[PDB]
């Protein structure tokens, strides 16, 4: 539950900047990442 | 009170490993409990147990109901199910600790694949590499790595589609092979002793010739050490010639090592001499295989200090040090390992492409059977030689063949003259098929017919034997025929020689003055007829043309003057470049196979005529 | 064929809806019983209420009124994205079950309809890497692949050109099931948008399709068998009121007020519907039967009283903070600022909540490890004393033998 | 609460350290003097514009903290700057003669015209007034680099340093080399540390042979030299006898020298992978070195118009990864070659990525199946290496020396026939299920089953002819030692698929076999025999058949000359329509037209020939051979089972 609310507020946040790269948490171990899409 | 001999699957091995890793400055956790602050070289991954949804993906409902019911049984019911299954043990405290291995593997693999971490080491018991999908077995409750792989394959069909799984445990990974024998997106390779029933488990799915089935064909490789006692160079050669090229061929998205250290040095169950540096080198190559996607789990291990040093070296190479040097490079492995490796490379070349045109295999196509029918284009060569030689001796001297009833053999395997029972004097030659002197085209594997120098050395004695009007008994043994692969020329030579002496020689009315001529390594069969029977009343002398083969020890079983008579009545010509009482008068020749035959044909036949007088 | 699926919310969804109740409670109870600071009517207040509560109903990250930058959205794992709402969990489970079925050559089709655009963008971001021949029927697609739907000169002067018949033997082909993506805005603007494709089911995201749409009617009329329509359906929703008024067989303001009263009266409605299989359900609707696997209860039981009008959160282990109910007027700047820093202090509560729950497990692990060390040390000592007994047995028997001989010489 | 293990430092040595780096802006002044305008459109065989490109591209990927590209100290967190010093004269004198140093001491202070005479005079070198100190700076700097390696201040060292130093001899200079680079540094570490370093292995992947350092340690044992280069005995640089593959050291340096020679230019990555996984890893482990050194040259990379090879930088990554695996971790890399800047930039990027510690990326293609000259080359290497080394023995089954003076031919009168056997078995199983007629042929001295004929051939309309020699033999070498097992060999029938496809569509099917004559390089007399029998069978039988139309011919291997001579010395184009041949690898068959001259064009029209991918041509044929086609595989079996559908479709296209 706390991880879900943390990743909610770290994403697109609401109107202000009060509280609001390695390590690539955002699925970026690039090996057939873009290549597994058909790219044609 | 079996505490002096505990079963070697106990919880303290993980404590030994965690002790060693803290003892070499890797872990900054003194208390040896699971904390989060480990330090700077590693990151502790948390762990949750496996839910039902992910565990029903490869395992059935019935097995899950079985393991769910066996949590709260009695004492005697758990003991009865422990003796019911094949080398397992249940417990009251067994169900929730059998849902943590799959979760630990899944969390390590997801932290690698999502790129939170480079490589993962998951020290986890119980083992999970023997269990079938419907039933447990061999101290394995849930097949962990298959759960993890299928869970990745469903939960990440956008960055992972091909997974290579290796097993260097000395036991064959039965259930994890059986779970993927029909899948094409997963490669499995194992290294184990097989031995057909002697070692665990010893069934047909441990044999190497199982490659896969259906559309998942050609995604399963087995390397069977035929005898225990291998060392470093066997593993190094097996990695260099088999593992790495097929790995670079397959282009893996993810590599799963299922490590079992039971084949290490100093063990009792496996009995090998694997130093940890060989593990370091094989992990170095496997790190080099894909881009770095490595999960390392644990299956075996039954001796504490050895698994400690081994896991120390594996942690050292997985964190970044080079693997250390080897204890002895001049090692020169065992030859039967080499011939079975060649046998692997044959069928791998039938399935893959990276063994044709680099191991002399692109000539024939093995995907059709070696056949005598018109369905397949390939035809064996022994049939042609015996067919032509049979036709030649049929037009010349009208030689009968001797049929072998109750023996699954080809028809004209052994030859005789007609009225061989009334032939008063019989010469029994046992020869081998000849060796050819040509050039082999080293890429295609073929030979050239123009430079084909082939000589039938065995026929000339018959050309002597027809001059004496002697009865002729010719024996040819095929050297394994290349088709059945379980064939042995030795024991089948013993079969036909014992069969001849008991079945036909003891019933000839005119049997008298038997000589024996053995050529090549076939003569050992004569040894089996000479150490196990008493033929010396009718037979007179024995001749061997060994050459450069190893020596044949005749040990008698019924008497002891058999060895003395065999020492007296034998002429065994050998190689001049061989240099090496119970062997029966081995004689070093002078020039050199066929050269010593033309050199000592005269001396052998004069000795036979003098012994026959 | 219209079937329904039981959906509940999650703990995060329930907490966020409690936050919106805390932000709307005074104005809702008043309606029941930069810019000029006068902002909006009470009609606009309840429009904000039901629109944002339907935004909570679909993936609770949708409460941000800021567009996705379309860079990180195609750069996220599936698990954390379906961690927001149970709707994504059951939807992802449904499409994973429909993908890994048993197939002869079955090239069956699928279609998914959303209500608006950003929901369709989150759908496309979830379904992006998955093995399906997709085609988006709405603008601004996400990494569009060109799966298009069905409906050797060696010398001079010569011509042999076998390459044209050669390349059909080396070009491998796709055998995914086909899927399309569109919104209800396109279906209400124009028709025949889906009548070109011979679709087979509408697993739609929206629960208010108005099934007899014209292109949908010609879709029902052209195909040989009836097309199963499956909607997601939250248990106690403001849409569930109108769907229960529909489930038999101005004025919209009255319907809004009665639906919101059905929602807030059944706010803490504690019953749930569970135990849904997916494989037998998709076998039923694709193989054409009456799907009895769905749970047909479809409705809950309900003048104006007091007590479900002060917002009350979930249980928290030693955090204990309140909800200030926002008794007053509103400005959009103050609306989003109160919502912002109220979510900030809520995250402070959950931050200290997780941050405190550490040390009892730590002591538990410490005592468990000391227990286990004591255990196998005892086992080692037991092996030691059993070996010492097994080695003193022989000297016992030899001493008995010499006592025997001593008795012989005694006699 | 009770402690059981204390806290301490990680007892490691590799990777708390960095990668040592040697670079300076002082090695970019020694330059050529302008002679002719050809140097404007020439590849400039050593330019000083190399090393700054490597330094720039190393800064470009965050591996170097320098925003202004100058020799600084704040290199960053992953690499450590090694200070550079010019060598003293004594260290160069440890390997070079004094008179060579006096020659360079003359060249430092010459005039312009004396310098021009010296540039023309020497062997492929040049000079300048700023040549002395710029030759004094490399090797001593290299001497710094290994000094950071053995003393363990860094993990590994990369010294991007010019001019190269692997062609100069101790006597004289050559090939744009002034001093040695790696030999002098190796001598300096051996002399300076005979305690920690006892064996040094040196590798060369410059596409030119490293003759100078080969000569500098040709009689020593503490240096194991291995180079890879193209040979091409006279033509390609330098083309001396010292680069030959049998030069195996000398004296006590025997068994410490290894050449690898490419026969043809145009190798790729998998040649290098095959050469390393076959050869250099067991020899490197058998040598048990204490330090490996690389003389790198990226001239063999892809996109280079000097060596013209296809080494992608991923191959370089796999190279240096295995070489890192070889030693215990100590390693230094210097640079020798290079002509195209982008290739050496990408190569330097990949080798720096691996030398920090990153895993090498995947190959751009693993399915290449390298060129067979490299295979036969590595066999000829492993023979002599199995003489000297030991680990190659009994794995490739060389079994000691085994240099075989037999294959004598004196008892050749006594031999197995072996061709009547194969053809007799073939006739046996063909007649057993097909009942083919053995049609006779008078007035020639041939075996009986030379031509086999479909029963009721007189009524058959569409008759196809298959011509073949005795089909191929695949054998198995016994892997333990030496010889060939003949009993475990297999006959590979080749025509039978064509025969069956003809039989199941009710066509006339006629087969002829032509045996090969013994001890002949080409089967010339066999070609004569085939011409004889083909003209015979066309005259005696085919001219007299009442119901005959749409004849086709199936050529296999050799003996296509029979059909070519049948097409030439007669005319039969009214009734036959389309010939086909899979040649394989023999010499081609020119057609002589005698009856006509439009017969040549008609032969070009309906005909296809299929050859090897590695045939003697393609290094465009004349039309008198008639539309040959270069397939992409080797061996007759593979091209038959590859293009069987295309050929049988062409045959079906020929008819109605
Ligand atoms: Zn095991
Ligand atoms: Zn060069």
């Amino acid at each position: 539950s706390m991880k879900s609310l943390e990743n909610e507020v770290n994403g697109p946040l609401t109107k202000f900047s009060t509280e609001s790269q390695n390590d690539f948490q955002s699925l970026k171990a690039r090996n057939k990442f873009l290549k597994n899409y058909i790219t044609l | 009170f079996e505490y002096i001999d505990p079963h070697p699957e106990d919880p303290r091995r993980i404590y030994r490993i965690y002790k060693i890793l803290a003892e070499n400055g890797l872990i900054n956790d003194p208390t040896l409990s699971g904390v989060d602050d480990l330090g700077d070289l590693m990151l502790k991954i948390p762990v949750r147990a496996a839910t039902s949804e992910e565990i029903l993906e490869v395992h059935t409902k019935e097995h899950l109901e079985f393991i769910e019911s066996t949590e709260k049984m009695s004492r005697e019911e758990l003991l009865k199910e422990t003796e019911k299954g094949d080398s397992v043990y249940f417990n009251n405290d067994s169900y929730a600790s059998a849902r943590l291995p799959c979760g630990g593997a899944i969390e390590a693999c997801k932290a690698v694949v999502e790129g939170r971490v480079k490589n993962s080491l998951a020290v986890v018991r119980p083992p999970g590499h023997h269990a079938e999908p419907q039933a447990a077995g061999g101290f394995c409750l849930f097949s962990n790595v298959a759960v993890a792989a299928k869970n990745i394959l469903k939960n990440y069909p956008e960055s992972v589609r091909r997974i290579m799984i290796l097993d260097w445990d000395i036991h064959h990974g039965n259930g994890t092979q059986k779970s993927f024998y029909q899948d094409d997106q997963v490669l499995y390779v194992s290294l184990h002793r097989f031995e057909m029933g002697k070692y665990y488990p010893g069934t047909i799915q441990g044999q190497y010739d199982q490659t896969g089935e259906g559309k998942g064909e050609g995604f399963n490789c087995n390397i069977t050490w035929p005898v225990g006692g291998v060392g470093d160079a066997e593993y190094m050669w097996a990695f260099e010639q088999v593992v790495m090229p097929m790995g670079r061929e397959f282009k893996p998205d993810l590599v799963i090592i299922s490590s079992g250290f039971d084949a290490a040095d100093g063990d009792t169950i496996g009995q090998c001499h694997v130093t940890p540096s060989c593990y370091g080198h094989m992990t170095h190559m496997l790190k080099s295989l894909a881009r770095g996607n490595l999960c390392v789990v644990l299956e075996g291990g039954y001796n504490l200090d050895a698994i400690a040093r081994s896991a120390l070296s594996v942690a050292k190479v997985l964190i970044g040090e080079p693997p250390d040097e080897l204890p002895d490079p001049l090692s020169d492995p065992k030859p039967e390992v080499i011939e079975m490796i060649d046998k692997v490379i044959r069928l791998q070349s039938k399935y893959w492409n990276c063994f044709r045109r680099r191991h002399a295999n692109s000539g024939c196509n093995f995907n059709e059977p070696i056949n005598d029918s018109i369905i397949s284009k390939n035809f064996p060569l022994q049939k042609a030689i015996r067919q032509q030689q049979q036709h030649y001796l049929s037009d010349e001297f009208n030689f009968v063949t001797l049929p072998l009833v109750s023996m699954d053999l080809p028809d004209n395997t052994v030859l005789c003259t007609p009225n061989i029972s009334e032939s008063n004097t019989i010469i029994i030659v046992v020869h081998d098929t000849s060796d050819i002197w040509a050039k082999r085209n080293v890429i295609s594997g073929t030979i050239d017919l123009s430079s084909s120098v082939i000589i039938d050395n065995s026929l000339d004695f018959i050309k002597w034997g027809l001059d004496r009007k002697y009865g002729i008994i010719d024996v040819n043994i095929p050297l394994t025929l290349f088709e059945p692969d379980n064939y042995s020329g030795m024991i089948t030579s013993q079969e036909v020689l014992i069969y001849l002496w008991d079945n036909y020689i003891k019933y000839f009315p005119s049997v008298a003055k038997i000589a024996f001529i053995g050529i090549g390594d076939s003569y050992s069969g004569i040894v089996h007829l000479l150490g196990h029977r008493d033929t010396r009343a009718v037979t007179k002398t024995v001749i061997n043309f060994l050459g450069d083969k190893q020596l044949k020890p005749l040990v008698p079983l019924v008497d002891e003057t058999l060895s003395e008579w065999y020492f007296k009545n034998s002429l065994i010509f050998s190689n001049n470049s061989h240099q090496c009482k119970k062997f029966g008068r081995v004689l070093r020749c002078d020039t050199d196979l066929n050269n010593i035959i033309e050199e000592r044909f005269e001396e052998a036949t004069d000795f036979i005529l003098d012994s026959f007088e | 064929k219209v079937y329904y699926l039981p959906v509940t919310l999650t703990q995060f969804q329930k907490d966020l809806s409690e936050i919106l109740i805390s932000l709307h409670a005074k104005s809702f109870k008043a309606s029941i019983i930069t810019h000029p600071y006068p902002t909006l009517s009470q009609r606009q207040l309840t429009y904000i209420f039901d629109s944002n509560i339907r935004a909570i109903a679909n993936h609770p990250s949708l409460l941000v009124d800021h567009y996705m930058p379309r860079q990180l959205l195609r750069m996220e794992p599936t698990e954390s994205s379906i961690a927001g709402s149970h709707k994504f969990q059951v939807l992802n489970q449904l499409i994973n079950s429909i993908c890994f079925r048993d197939r002869p050559n079955e090239v069956i089709k699928c279609a998914i309809i959303a209500h608006s655009i950003k929901e369709l963008d989150l759908l496309e971001g979830l379904i992006l890497g998955k093995k399906f021949r997709t085609k988006r029927l709405s603008g601004t697609s996400l990494y569009n692949e060109k799966h298009k739907f069905p409906n050797y000169t060696g010398y001079s002067k010569d011509d042999y050109d076998y390459s044209v018949k050669r390349n059909l033997k080396k070009r491998k082909i796709n055998t995914d099931d086909w899927l399309f993506l569109a919104t209800t805005k396109h279906l209400k603007h124009d028709q025949y948008l889906l009548a070109n494709y011979d679709i087979d089911m509408i697993i739609s995201f929206d629960p208010m399709l108005e099934v007899e749409l014209p292109a949908l009617q010609v879709l029902r009329n052209n195909a040989n068998k009836d097309i199963p329509i499956i909607k997601l359906l939250v248990q106690n929703s403001p849409d569930h009121y109108l769907l229960d008024s529909e489930i038999k067989n101005s004025q919209e303001y009255e319907e809004i007020k009665s639906s919101l009263l059905y929602f807030l009266q059944a706010r803490n409605a504690p019953v749930n519907n569970c135990e849904i299989d997916y494989i037998k359900l998709v076998k039923c609707c694709l193989e054409g039967k009456d799907c009895n696997n769905i749970l047909p209860v479809l409705d809950l039981i309900t003048s104006s009283d007091s007590g479900f009008w002060q917002p009350q959160l979930t249980k928290l282990q030693y955090s204990s903070t309140e909800l200030p109910l926002w008794d007053g007027p509103l400005d959009i700047k103050t609306y989003q600022t109160e919502l912002m820093h109220r979510a900030v202090i809520r995250l402070r509560d959950i931050q200290d909540e997780y941050a405190k729950g550490t040390v009892p497990l730590y002591e538990k692990r410490l005592n468990e490890t000391q227990r286990q060390n004591q255990l196998d040390e005892i086992k080692n000592s037991v092996g030691l004393t059993f070996k010492k007994k097994q080695e003193v047995e022989k000297s016992i028997n030899d001493s008995e033998k010499r006592l025997k001989h001593a008795m012989t010489e005694s006699t | 609460r009770q402690v059981i293990v204390p806290v301490c430092m990680p007892k490691i040595h590799y990777s708390p350290l960095k990668t040592g780096l040697c670079y300076d802006v002082r090695m970019r002044y020694h330059a050529k003097i302008f002679t002719s305008y050809f140097e404007y459109i020439d590849p400039h065989p050593e330019d000083p514009r190399r090393i700054y490109r490597i330094y720039k591209i190393l800064a470009e990927n965050g591996l170097i903290n320098d925003p202004t590209l100058s020799g600084v100290d704040d290199l960053g967190d992953l690499m450590l700057k090694i200070p550079v010093r010019a060598a003293t004269s004594e260290e160069i004198l440890e390997v070079h003669t004094k008179e060579h140093l006096e020659f360079i001491e003359s060249t430092e202070k010459m005039s312009r015209e004396e310098l021009l005479k010296e540039t023309e005079k020497g062997d492929s070198v040049y000079f300048n007034n700023d040549s002395y100190a710029s030759a004094r700076l490399p090797c001593g700097g290299a001497i710094e680099a290994c000094k950071a390696v053995v003393e363990g201040r860094v993990k590994n060292s990369l010294a991007v340093v010019r001019p190269p130093g692997h062609h100069a001899e101790p006597q004289a200079a050559g090939g744009f080399c002034l001093f040695s680079n790696v030999a002098v540094a190796a001598k300096n570490i051996l002399k300076n540390y005979p305690e920690s370093v006892r064996r040094i292995m040196i590798l060369d992947w410059d596409i030119h042979h490293g003759n100078g350092t080969q000569k500098s340690f040709y009689q020593d044992d503490q240096v194991l030299y291995v180079s890879l280069h193209r040979f091409e005995m006279g033509k390609y640089y330098p083309g001396t006898i010292q680069g030959q593959y049998d030069q195996t050291g000398e004296g006590k340096g025997e068994g410490f020298n290894c050449n690898i020679t490419w026969p043809v230019g145009g190798v790729g990555d998998a040649e290098y992978m095959w050469a390393f996984e076959q050869v250099v890893m067991p020899m490197g482990r058998e040598f048990k070195p204490d330090l490996v050194i690389i003389s790198s040259g990226f001239d063999a990379a892809d996109g280079d118009t000097i060596g013209q090879c296809h080494v992608t930088p991923s191959c370089y990554g796999h190279m240096t990864h295995m070489l890192k695996s070889l030693a215990r971790g100590n390693l230094c890399v210097v640079l020798e070659g290079g002509y195209n800047l982008d290739a050496i930039a990408r190569s330097a990027l990949s080798v720096a990525k691996v030398l920090i510690g990153e895993p090498p990326d995947e190959l751009p293609d693993p399915l290449s199946d390298p060129k067979p000259e490299v295979i036969e080359m590595i066999d000829k290497v492993i023979r002599l290496q199995s003489k000297y080394w030991n680990c190659f023995r009994r794995r490739h089954a060389n079994s000691g020396c085994n240099f075989n003076e037999p294959l004598n031919d004196s008892i050749i009168s006594k031999n197995f026939p072996l061709q009547k056997a194969i053809r007799q078995q073939q006739q046996h199983y063909l007649s057993d299920e097909f009942n083919f007629v053995t049609l006779p042929l008078v007035s020639m001295d041939l075996p009986d089953n030379t031509v086999l004929c479909t029963p009721n051939i007189s009524e058959s309309n569409t008759i196809i002819i298959v011509v073949h020699d005795t089909s191929d033999i695949w054998a198995k070498r016994n892997v333990i030692s030496g010889t060939i097992d003949l009993s475990s060999s297999v006959i590979i029938d080749n025509s039978l698929d064509f025969i069956k496809w003809g039989l199941d569509r009710k066509y006339g099917i006629i087969d002829v076999n032509i045996p090969l004559t013994l001890f002949e390089p080409d089967n010339y007399s066999g070609m004569i025999t085939s011409q004889e029998v083909l003209i015979y069978l066309w005259d005696n039988y085919i001219k007299y058949f009442p119901s005959v139309a749409k004849i086709a011919f199936i050529g296999i291997g050799d003996s296509y000359s029979g059909i070519v001579h049948l097409l030439g010395h007669r005319d039969t184009r009214a009734v036959t329509k389309t010939v086909i041949n899979f040649l394989g690898d023999k010499q081609l068959k020119p057609l002589v037209p005698l009856v006509d001259e439009t017969l040549s064009e008609w032969y070009f029209k309906n005909s296809l020939i299929f050859s090897n991918n590695s045939h003697q041509c393609w290094k465009k044929p004349r039309k008198k051979f008639g539309r040959v086609l270069r397939c992409d595989t080797d061996g007759l079996n593979n091209i038959i089972e590859e293009r069987f559908e295309e050929a049988t479709d062409f045959i079906l296209d020929s008819f109605e």
